[PDB]
Formats: C-alpha cells, sequence, structure tokens
C-alpha cells in the first residue's frame, strides 16, 4: 500500500492500459509501411536527380 | 455489500469495462456504490423492502 | 549519536519543537508514492502539461 | 514501471505529448476536444521596457 500509493490497488493496469503495446505495435507497422514508400520514392527521385546532373 | 456495489456498478457503469479500468479506479468506484448503497437515498436512508 | 542525543537531552526548546517538522517528511514519503502512478486525463496532460518546454502560454 | 511504459507507449503513437516538451498537435486537440480556448501567444516583447538590456534586440516586423 505504501509503496503502491494507492490503498486500494495498483495503476495504469487494466486492459485499458495494457491494450497500448498492442496499439504500439500496430502504429509501428503502419510506421514502417509508410516510412519504407517514402524512402523508396526519395531514392527513385536521387537516383534519378544524381545520374541525370552528376 | 458486494452485491450492492456490484449492482450499482452495472447500472452505472458496466462490468465490462469496470473489469477494464485499474485496480485502484476499480476500488474507487467500488466505494463510491458502497455509500451510495449505504446511504439508501431513495429508501428514505432505511434498509427494509 | 551518543554525545549529540546527550546534548538534545540538555535543550529546553529546540528539543520539543524541531522534530515538529519530521513527519512532513513522511507526507513528502507518501505523496511521491502516491503521485509515482497517478492516473490522470491524457487530454488535460497535452493541453496543460505542467514545467513542460516550448509552451507559448508561458513564454517560451 | 507500470506508468512510464504506458505513458512511452503513449508517446510513441503520438497520443501523448513528448517528455518535457509541449506539442502543438496534441494541445490543438485537447482543446478541440475539451471545448476549451487554443493555446496562443500572449506574449508581447515589443512592450515598453522588455528588451532593453537586450544587447541583441527583436525588430517590429508586420508580416
Amino acid at each position: 500500500i505504501y509503496g503502491r500509493g494507492s490503498l486500494y490497488g495498483y495503476r495504469f493496469d487494466g486492459e485499458i492500459h495494457r491494450q497500448e503495446a498492442q496499439n504500439v505495435i500496430l502504429y509501428k507497422e503502419k510506421e514502417a509501411q509508410e516510412m519504407a514508400v517514402v524512402m523508396e520514392k526519395l531514392e527513385k527521385e536521387i537516383q534519378e536527380w544524381l545520374k541525370t546532373m552528376e | 455489500s458486494r452485491e450492492a456495489i456490484f449492482m450499482v456498478i452495472e447500472e452505472r457503469h458496466g462490468w465490462d469495462n469496470f473489469k477494464k479500468l485499474s485496480s485502484h479506479q476499480q476500488g474507487v468506484i467500488m466505494q463510491e456504490a458502497a455509500q451510495e448503497s449505504l446511504l439508501a437515498r431513495n429508501k428514505g436512508e432505511l434498509h427494509l423492502p | 549519536f551518543y554525545n549529540l542525543y546527550n546534548f538534545v537531552r540538555i535543550g529546553r526548546v529546540s528539543k520539543y519543537v524541531c522534530w515538529l517538522s519530521l513527519p512532513l517528511v513522511f507526507q513528502r514519503m507518501w505523496m511521491k508514492n502516491r503521485a509515482t502512478g497517478m492516473e490522470y486525463d491524457i487530454d488535460l496532460e497535452n493541453y496543460a502539461p505542467f514545467e513542460a518546454k516550448k509552451n507559448p502560454m508561458h513564454g517560451h | 514501471n507500470l506508468r512510464v511504459e504506458w505513458e512511452k507507449n503513449m508517446e510513441i503513437q503520438k497520443k501523448l505529448h513528448p517528455s518535457g516538451l509541449w506539442s502543438e498537435e496534441q494541445a490543438f486537440a485537447a482543446a478541440e476536444k475539451l471545448g476549451r480556448p487554443k493555446a496562443g501567444h500572449p506574449m508581447r516583447v515589443f512592450e515598453d521596457g522588455y528588451q532593453q538590456f537586450d544587447l541583441k534586440p527583436k525588430l517590429f516586423d508586420p508580416d
């Protein structure tokens, strides 16, 4: 009780707080999915620009 | 007291949502429900039928 | 410690007063643990974060 | 550990501002949600007697 700071039970436990890990997994999947597309676009642009000028 | 507590909870908040919350907020709402039931504002503060 | 408390024995006012600031230590010990896991609203923390940097309402 | 894990998981997916920094998007969204005024810039550096001891003052310019 003294260490928790709560007289009833722990806090930040529960599916409302546990689900955030799975939300992070999905968010990271989406973020990498979009970042790969953006990196491919930028790489195509750079490979065009350099070999046209350089 | 548990019966009245969970009656109040399932009427006001819901048992599934209550299960989703933390043990601390669970206890907070349980204590509020226990107070609501002990008071019995609708029975004229009387635990009789 | 025996020397110090043998001198505390000889005091008159400090030995009955300087301890009254000690409950405040336990007050902090308890409130800190209360705050380590306090549940808060995300909206208010994002709208009114306490002593966060780059808040224009503060000036910076 | 529970608190900081939840806080980190919310900071990653941009549901919560980063540690020590006031984020604009989250604050504006929270203001729209709570129906409160948006965080403006109420300061006035050009007020009379604010940057007089400033060696490198700021110049007034109507953008």
